[PDB]
């Protein structure tokens, strides 16, 4: 590289604070909401949801071709925040590593395997002073064989944990505490209407069909499956009515 | 005031977005003598002024020899120019072994842009700092071509580079209606005259700085030097 | 965000990398290239400003040909633009190779936008300084465009312009009905929107250079005829 | 850019108080002062000898003095023997006069390297060896040794050179 | 068959095989396999190219049979099949033909052929209308085509 | 030369002892080529270059070639982490019977030899 | 600045603040540095050295300073060719970049009129010592001084880019006390001139005497027949109008200097 | 300010690190060779005393063949790896060639690997100075030195170290042929010149020597007094 | 309106904003710390002359090889660093032995000189990362007449008939031009070189502190001997 490394103690990855913090991870925490949208993921008694933001202001856009809802799997569906070229590559990286894991041991990469891995991979990136962390995180849902539904998550950091109902973005504060608060206190219609209710609420928008984008996987059915505009509708409507 | 942190480097956009390691590369072509080239419908002819240090020494070679069908001219750095005909050498010799056909001067001059690209992205390099005149003759025509430190070339038909260029270029181009049908005689006396345009109106093109270089159809490439030079040179009129 | 400017893996405390940002103004250095998409083709336009009269007439030309169903126009870095359309052909001729088939716009979009990505995370490279956009046309996909940025992110559009000028040109092309003209009337809207956003006292003189792929090509892309730009060019100039 | 940043003959010698002399019935000269004999193969012959000749002009060149007789046979037997069991066949005798006297040394391609005074190699040459070893001796006569190198080609059955002091001549 | 006379002030080379020219004064007879003498021919040619932009000047005959020798001799475990005549004028007005071996051995001579004796026609000098005649006789007296006679003036393309 | 080397003959080196000594001493060089080879065929030329250029970064910080070094992240970056083969449990490296001088291995490590 | 993978380097400041503030062997050390740098005027001609400061001995009306090669073969070509001048004494410097070189005539004619020639380069730590040993500390109340110096062309700030410029311009800088007019535009706003020059009409600005600056801009710094040729319209000014009176043969001067300049180099061709 | 990097010259010309360690060489002990009509000899001179040490640990000449010896200057851990480096290299010549190596060879040799290190910013030069006396097979005495730069001379008599100045300029004074007849007369004029800098000498005091075909030997401190007391008695 | 510093010569690929390239110049600047030597070539034969500097009368003269030998008939001479020097001269007679070894054929002076200026232009494993601080001179006979070259730091040579390198390069070719003629003998030459020597050098030209050498289109390289020097030198 023959670039050196910056004198200070941020504006390098591999330097400590006084106090042993790490600043350049935290930057690329706060990196994560320059995108502007939020997500939110509710696992179910049966099934698993996810619902994400959309926002095209141009209408010179193509609506088909802007999208946050990738598919690593036929069994796996993901959602990402953040910066969208290294969202991309992500998905990419996720795709060749369930497909080695696949062809090492015989049969399908759980999502926590999945996400252990990948999550692996992102540490390296924290010591090493050639590279650089990527500004995105990463929500997985899929159905186990004989555990059920399964969300998890990863962070810049290499942190990785599951949930039961979790969000990302720019509204995470909000959304934690709502979803805390309706826990405290489900089939597949109250799963879906839970996680739009939660996003209404928290951003106080009142949606309409062609603002949101929802995908699930359910046990009768464990394949990952986007929501269409008619369904959605009916949805919202149910919702609302 | 504010280039002293952007300007060291060649990986490193600026706020204004420039890179000035490229342009600082650029300044460096009009350190040399000025060269100049042109063409007709059936020959191609390169003409450049030598320059002697001093009284007791001979004068650098300004032309150099690639292929058959193939001559260059050079003007800034002499490493480079070098390194930039050995690799010229290198592809035209390999071509014609394996094809047992000329390599072609589009192709030639594509693969000295896509070389010189190169080191004006990735760290601990620099770029070259050579700009090169190539003229040709091949199964589409005469050609003559002209390359720059930033990795562009170009196609054009009558070009001169080099210190106080501007005098020639103006001269080529208020000429260049009547330079199709003509033949090497006058083709030889154009150039001159456009080269004579660059000294100072008190000296004169005597037959000690210049050199020239012939390619054409039936015409391999030639380098006239010396004395070689004089039957292409009485015809010239005054200033 | 000076200070934090220096590398391309290096992060603002509010989360931004600046030399991309520095990379995405770069572009607005050249001259301004437009492409709109209709009911049956994609229409190409660039405005290419002369520097001498030496130059031979097809010089620095600045739209390319990928394979024979592929248009490009760039803007920008003129090397890393060339260097771009290489690496397209590269995989458009692997792709053909490996599956026996024309390869579909989308892939090849996602492979070269990939490909500009990756020089944003090291700091032993520099990111292109370049942008550009393709288009295709096929009897069961129709007409295709999309664009790339130099921080790697691409798109579909309707109508797209980069360069210069480009709010001005967007402003003007959003006045149009895309979804319900042919090519002949959009070569002639393209030309006015070119003749409209040009400025006279900064630039001296340019020339235009007009292209489609469409239906009436069978799906080649090809240089407009003399007549049809001599024609777009004088109804400019009239309706100017 | 990036991808850019990863990466039938009969030959005798002997050697006394003034130089050697070396007879034959051919003979390469590879130097003004060190004197070779083939038998075997002629490419192979002729492509070694030039190399070792080739060396002894760069060292002469680096150290400034005229390399030694032991030192050149040394060098000629490493290279030789390195490609040990390729097919290599190579008989030579290396003769000169550099320091504390004459020195003759025999080199093959097997690898032997055998320092002697009298040494007679090819076809009917134990006539020749047994002849000399009668009439040698360490005090003679540059005629009389002349006559004695005649007499033994002939009892063996011309080309003759002597190493002096200050180089080789050719006599016939 | 391959058949190379000197001469006092001109070298003779003939063949019926095929000949080539690497410069104005030297001509090269091969035989064999085709391939190894395309391939021999064609680095040949490099290098020849190679060492004229090196040293700015073309190469003379001697030369060019020791650079031969020692690219025979380079690969001598998978020895090539070939065998090469090398004639022309050398370097003041004397015909100098070369004899080679498959291994890459080589002595000057006079006169060397390449089918039995080919009639060595003892005694006979041997002037240029003379030794043509000889080896154009040679074949036709055995009973068992291209001649390029190589001279101060140039090079011939004599037929039969 | 000639005692910093030894015992080494040019015809017994053209030909291997055994069919399983280049492929054992060469699989991981097979290895990687076939996963790049099918990486680039499937999703472009990116995917091998990035892979490459993280290998190289972080081979770049070990212990100098005198000292055995552990191979942390790089294992982690390959992936086996998790596995054992017979090179980690046959004939150890970190207590190998012949070691160079220190000097000469680093001063070879740079290619300066 | 790193030369090994990962060294951590700091960035350079433009404000020159990285000396930081920080025995009598350093005085000793300091004090021999210092001597090794130190500015002489001298006699050349026969005697050893000088006491008083050289314009404190002389009276003077016009002073005419050149900086650098162009503007010295310039007064050489043009001024010297006719007259009797007797050299005064001469400089003796040392820098990392050096070693005419700075030596001082007047008019035999006229024995107050004084010309400078210094073709070599002073530091910047040098420049308050060459104007004590110069002018002194009791300047006089009428002189005139005239300076000429040559800059390159990429040290000029345009809107344009500068390869579009029609080099070689002349530009001028006067002070408030030169009642008569310049002969070429005046520099532009965000231009600035250091060194030597800067120095000297910073003297002259300061205590109030009539001073005027002429630079020339110039893409080729060498010697080179239009770069001298660019000082001609200087000569049509009150500063130089009887000293100059033979045209052809400062041509013909000229052309023999063109002729014998010197040795070059090998990096550009 | 360039001082700060081995790979960069000045604005007049100069590579200052080099420098810096001809400087660091500068500070050690001082060393005095001697070559003579049929013998060779080497004298360094004694730092503290440090009466608790094992004199035979710490030695400041060498031995490289039956025919070369060696002494140095300089830092100490650095002499020890160009000197093993030395003796490996005279066994590989004598593998290659059968004759005993040239002291002209020797320290051409030892002069090519401190060049090597001078030629990168990724390491550090060496800094120390050799003296190397020999005999050649033509039985020739020689004596030569090195410099940490990389270039070497032939010298009839020299001193390296601290203090070097005034011990050459006593070599320069008083070096002749009427001094050099005998083994005696030699060693005599070493340990003189050894005197002209040290303290009380007898006890701050090294010396070797070598004869042809005798190999090298140590002299005791009986003998070095011996010898100085012989030089006392004499006015 | 502001005064600012910036640096441009800390790096060897580094531009100033306009060209020039200052480590470069810096190399070529370090020449001038050398010797001065003086070549000149005419119709029968061509002449080196340098001085030798010798530092202290306990050196051996014959050891400072201020002219070397590349090969039976080209000469060499030296200016600058002495290191890099030996290892530019290596190339050189490698090269001419590779040639004859292979074509039987003597190399040009011409053909060597680029050979040798080819390793010298590549900087920035074994490639050094700064300039090499020396400049050669090439000079002997071939096919064509005598024939004398050049080389500086840039690694580029030029063809020449009177050249000067050393530290009284501008007085010594100002002289040399103002001497020089068009065909002259080796007498005049000779007599004009070591007046131009015993001009520059600051203390007096005897026997000892200069060399000579001669390539004559006869003969082979020769070195003129004491008494040779000794009876010029008193003409």
């Amino acid at each position: 590289m023959s670039r050196g490394s910056s004198a200070g103690f941020d504006r390098h990855i591999t330097i400590f604070s006084p106090e042993g913090r790490l600043y350049q991870v935290e930057y690329a925490f706060k990196a994560i909401n320059q995108g502007g949208l939020t997500s939110v993921a509710v696992r179910g008694k049966d099934c698993a949801v996810i619902v994400t933001q959309k926002k095209v202001p141009d209408k010179l856009l193509d609506s088909s071709t802007v999208t946050h809802l990738f598919k690593i799997t036929e069994n796996i569906g993901c959602v990402m925040t953040g910066m969208t070229a290294d969202s991309r590559s992500q998905v990419q990286r996720a795709r060749y590593e369930a497909a080695n894991w696949k062809y090492k041991y015989g049969y399908e990469i759980p999502v926590d395997m999945l996400c252990k891995r990948i999550a692996d991979i992102s540490q390296v990136y924290t010591q090493n002073a050639e590279m650089r962390p990527l500004g995105c995180c990463m929500i997985l849902i899929g159905i186990d064989e004989e555990q059920g539904p399964q969300v998890y998550k990863c962070d810049p950091a290499g942190y990785y944990c599951g949930f039961k109902a979790t969000a990302a973005g720019v509204k995470q504060t909000e959304s934690t505490s709502f979803l805390e608060k309706k826990v405290k206190k489900w089939t597949f219609e109250q799963t879906v209407e839970t996680a739009i209710t939660c996003l209404s609420t928290v951003l106080s928008i009142d949606f309409k069909p062609s603002e949101i984008e929802v995908g699930v996987v359910t046990v009768e059915n464990p394949k990952f499956r986007i929501l269409t505009e008619a369904e959605i509708d009916a949805h919202l409507v149910a919702l609302a009515e | 005031m504010f280039r002293n942190q952007y300007d060291n480097d060649v990986t490193v956009w600026s706020p204004q977005g420039r890179i000035h390691q490229i342009e600082y590369a650029m300044e460096a072509v009009k350190q040399g003598s000025a060269t100049v080239g042109l063409k007709s419908k059936t020959h191609a002819v390169l003409v450049a002024l030598k320059r002697a240090q001093s009284e007791l020494a001979a004068h650098q070679k300004k032309i150099l020899h690639v292929d058959n069908h193939i001559g260059i001219s050079i003007a800034g750095l002499t490493a480079d120019a070098r390194l930039l005909c050995n690799f010229m050498r290198q592809e035209c010799l390999d071509s014609r072994f394996v094809f047992d056909r000329p390599l072609p001067v589009s192709r030639l001059v594509s693969l000295i842009g896509s070389k010189t690209q190169i080191p004006t992205q990735r760290y601990g390099r620099r770029p070259y700092g050579v700009g090169l005149l190539i003229a040709g003759y091949d199964d589409m025509g005469p050609h003559i071509f002209q390359t720059c430190p930033s990795a562009n070339y170009f196609d054009c038909r009558a070009m001169s580079i080099g210190a106080r260029s501007q005098s020639a270029r103006t001269y080529l181009e208020r000429h260049m209606s009547e330079f199709m049908e003509c033949n090497l005689n006058e083709l030889v006396k154009h150039g001159l005259r456009a080269l004579r345009e660059t000294l100072p109106a008190e000296q004169d093109l005597t037959t000690k700085n210049v050199s020239i270089g012939i390619v054409g159809k039936d015409l391999e490439f030639t380098i006239y030097d010396d004395d070689d030079v004089s039957p292409f040179l009485e015809g010239l009129e005054e200033r | 965000g000076t200070g934090y400017d220096l590398s391309a893996s290096t992060f603002s405390p509010d989360g931004r990398v600046f030399q991309v940002e520095y990379a995405m103004k770069a572009v607005e250095n050249s001259s301004t290239a437009i492409g709109i998409r209709c009911k049956d083709g994609v229409v190409f336009g660039v405005e290419k400003l002369v520097l001498s009269k030496l130059y031979e007439e097809g010089s620095n030309k600045r739209l390319f040909n990928v394979d024979r169903h592929v248009g490009m126009a760039v803007a920008g870095l003129l090397a890393d633009a060339r260097s771009l359309a290489d690496i397209a052909r590269e995989e458009a001729s692997n792709f053909r190779s490996n599956f026996g088939y024309n390869i579909p716009l989308k892939h090849l979009a996602d492979r070269v936008a990939m490909y500009v990505h990756a020089y944003t995370l090291y700091s032993a490279v520099r990111p292109f300084g370049c942008s550009f956009m393709l288009g295709s046309y096929s009897v069961n996909d129709g007409a295709q465009l999309y664009m790339i940025d130099p921080s790697g992110v691409s798109y579909g559009y309707w109508g797209c312009a980069i360069g210069k000028a480009r709010q001005a040109a967007k402003t003007e092309i959003e006045k149009l009905q895309m979804k319900e003209m042919t090519c002949r009337d959009i070569v002639k809207e393209v030309a006015k929107i070119i003749y409209i956003v040009h400025d006279e006292v900064k630039d001296k003189a340019f020339e235009l250079e007009l292209s489609w792929v469409g239906e009436l090509t069978n799906g080649r892309h090809e240089i407009v005829p003399k007549d049809i730009r001599e024609e777009a060019e004088k109804y400019a100039k009239e309706s100017l | 850019a990036l991808a850019s940043v990863l990466e039938g003959t009969t030959t005798l010698a002997f050697k006394f108080r003034h130089g050697v002399i070396v007879a034959a019935d051919k003979v390469i000269e590879i130097n003004p002062y060190l004197l070779g004999t083939m038998a075997g193969g002629a490419a192979d012959c002729s492509f070694w000898e030039r190399l070792l000749a080739r060396q002894c002009r760069i060292y002469e060149l680096r150290n400034k003095e005229r390399i030694s007789v032991a030192a050149a046979s040394k060098l000629l037997a490493n290279m030789v023997y390195q490609y040990k069991g390729m097919g290599l066949s190579m008989g030579t005798m290396i003769c000169g006069w550099d320091k504390r006297g004459p020195g003759l040394y025999y080199v093959d391609s097997e690898g032997n390297r055998i320092s002697g005074a009298t040494f007679s190699v090819g076809s009917g040459s134990v006539y020749a060896y047994g002849v000399m070893d009668r009439g040698y001796s360490y005090d003679l006569e540059v005629e009389q040794a002349y006559d004695l190198a005649r007499r033994a080609i002939y009892q063996a059955t011309v080309n003759l050179y002597h190493v002096r002091e200050d180089g080789w001549i050719r006599v016939s | 068959t391959i058949l190379a006379i000197a001469g006092e002030d001109f070298a003779i080379v003939a063949s019926d095989p095929k000949c080539y020219k690497l410069t104005d004064k030297t001509v090269i007879g091969c035989s064999g396999f085709h391939g190894d003498c395309l391939t021999l021919t064609k680095i040949i040619e490099a290098r020849l190219k190679m060492y004229k932009h090196s040293n700015n000047k073309a190469m003379t005959t001697g030369a060019i049979a020791a650079m031969l020798s020692t690219i025979l001799y380079s690969r001598r475990f998978f020895p090539y099949y070939v065998y090469n005549i090398i004639g022309g004028l050398d370097e003041e007005g004397k015909g100098a033909v070369y004899s080679f071996d498959p291994v890459g051995s080589y002595q000057r001579d006079s006169f060397k052929a390449g089918s039995a004796m080919l009639q060595p026609l003892l005694d006979n000098p041997l002037s240029l209308d003379r030794a043509m005649r000889l080896v154009k006789d040679v074949f036709i007296s055995a009973a068992e085509l291209r001649i390029c006679i190589v001279t101060k003036e140039g090079i011939r393309e004599e037929t039969v | 030369d000639l005692l910093r080397k030894g015992f080494s003959c040019v015809k017994n080196e053209l030909l291997p002892s055994h069919p399983l000594e280049l492929s054992e001493k060469n699989f991981q060089l097979n290895q990687d080529k076939m996963n790049f080879s099918t990486l680039r065929n499937i999703q472009g030329l990116f995917a091998p270059l990035k892979l490459q250029m993280e290998f190289k970064a972080v081979q770049q910080v070990q212990r100098l070639p005198f000292l055995s070094s552990s191979n942390l992240s790089l294992d982690v970056l390959r992936g086996n982490d998790e596995t054992i083969g017979f090179e980690d449990i046959l004939n150890d490296p970190s207590q190998s019977e012949v070691m160079g001088e220190p000097h000469l291995m680093v001063e070879y490590k740079l290619g300066l030899l | 600045a790193a030369t090994f993978f990962g060294e951590v380097v700091k960035a350079p400041c433009r404000a020159g603040t990285e000396d930081e503030e920080e025995t009598p062997e350093d005085r000793e050390v300091r004090l021999q540095l210092a001597r090794k740098r130190e500015v002489r005027l001298l006699r050349r001609q026969t005697k050893t050295s000088l006491e008083v400061s050289l314009l404190e001995k002389y009276p003077c009306s016009k002073f005419i300073i050149a900086i650098g090669n162009n503007a010295v073969a310039f007064l050489s070509s043009f001024v010297m060719n006719s007259g009797v001048w007797e050299e005064v004494g001469c400089a003796k410097l040392w820098n990392e970049w050096c070693r005419a070189f700075c030596v001082f005539y007047h008019l035999k004619s006229n024995p107050s009129v004084f010309l400078c020639q210094c073709s070599c380069y002073v530091a910047e730590d040098q420049q308050y010592q060459w104007l004590e040993k110069v002018f002194g500390s009791c300047p006089r109340k009428n002189m005139q001084i005239t300076i000429l110096t040559c800059r390159h062309v990429t040290d000029y700030k345009t809107s344009e880019s500068t390869g579009s410029l029609p080099s070689p311009f002349l530009r001028a800088l006067k002070t408030q006390n030169f009642k008569d007019s310049a002969c070429c535009p005046l520099l532009e706003q965000p231009n600035i001139v250091h060194d030597l020059p800067a120095a000297v009409l910073s003297y002259c600005q300061v205590w109030k005497i009539p001073a005027i600056l002429y630079l020339c801009y110039t893409d080729v710094m060498k010697l080179d027949l239009i770069t001298v040729e660019a000082f001609k319209p200087i000569l049509s000014t009150r500063s130089l109008k009887g000293l100059v009176k033979n045209i052809p043969q400062s041509t013909e001067i000229l052309k023999k200097l063109m002729t014998t300049n010197e040795i070059q180099s090998n990096i550009y061709t | 300010s360039y001082d700060r990097a081995i790979t960069v010259f000045s604005p007049d010309g100069h590579l200052f690190q080099v420098e810096y360690a001809q400087e660091a060489v500068k500070k050690g002990s001082t060393a005095v060779g001697v070559r003579g009509r049929d013998i060779v000899v080497l004298g360094v001179e004694k730092k503290s005393v440090a009466k608790l040490q094992d004199e035979r640990t710490v030695r400041k000449i060498c031995a490289l063949d039956d025919n070369v010896c060696m002494a140095f200057a300089g830092l100490t851990a650095d002499a020890r790896i160009v000197i093993n480096r030395a003796r490996v290299e005279c066994q590989s010549h004598r593998l290659t060639v059968e004759d005993p190596v040239t002291v002209e060879y020797i320290t051409r040799y030892i002069a090519s690997l401190k060049q090597r290190y001078t030629q990168s910013n990724g390491r550090r030069p060496f800094g120390i100075s050799a003296l190397i006396v020999g005999f050649d097979f033509d039985g020739t005495p020689r004596l030569y030195q090195t410099d940490p730069s990389g270039t070497y001379h032939a010298w009839k008599a020299n001193a390296i170290g601290r203090g070097a100045k005034s011990v050459r300029e006593f070599l320069e004074k008083n070096y002749t042929d009427e001094a050099i007849e005998t083994d005696d007369l030699t060693i005599k004029l070493v340990i003189k010149a050894l005197l002209e800098v040290v303290q009380s000498g007898g006890k701050n005091i090294e010396l070797a020597v070598m004869r042809r075909d005798q190999s090298l030997k140590i002299l005791n401190p009986e003998e070095i007094e011996k010898y100085v007391a012989e030089i006392e008695k004499e006015k | 309106m502001f005064l600012t510093r910036s640096e441009y010569d800390r790096g060897v690929n580094t531009f100033s904003p306009e060209g020039r390239l200052f480590q470069v110049e810096y190399a070529i600047e370090a020449i001038k710390l050398g010797s001065t030597a003086i070549g000149i070539q005419t119709s029968e034969g061509v002449c080196l002359a340098v001085e030798k500097r010798i530092t202290s009368p306990l050196m051996e003269p014959s050891s400072i090889e201020k002219i070397v030998e590349i090969d039976a008939h080209i000469g060499c001479a030296m200016s600058g660093l002495i290191a890099d020097a030996k290892t530019l001269i290596d190339k050189a007679r490698v090269e001419t032995q590779n040639h004859w070894f292979t074509y039987n054929e003597t190399m040009t002076v011409e053909s060597v000189t680029q050979a040798v200026s080819n390793l010298a232009l590549q900087f920035g494993p074994g490639a050094m990362s700064r300039p090499f601080g020396v400049a050669l001179l090439f000079g002997g006979v071939d096919e064509k007449g005598p024939q004398l070259f050049h080389m500086d730091p840039s690694g580029t040579f030029v063809q020449c008939d009177a050249r000067a390198i050393g530290s009284a390069s501008e007085g010594a070719q100002s002289s040399l031009q103002e001497v020089y003629h068009k065909s002259m003998t080796l007498k005049e030459a000779i007599k004009s070189s070591l007046i131009i020597l015993k001009q520059v050098m600051e203390e007096k030209l005897n026997a000892t502190n200069i060399e000579l050498a001669t390539v004559q289109p006869g003969q082979n390289f020769h070195m003129f001997t004491k008494e040779e020097l000794e009876e010029v030198i008193k003409d």
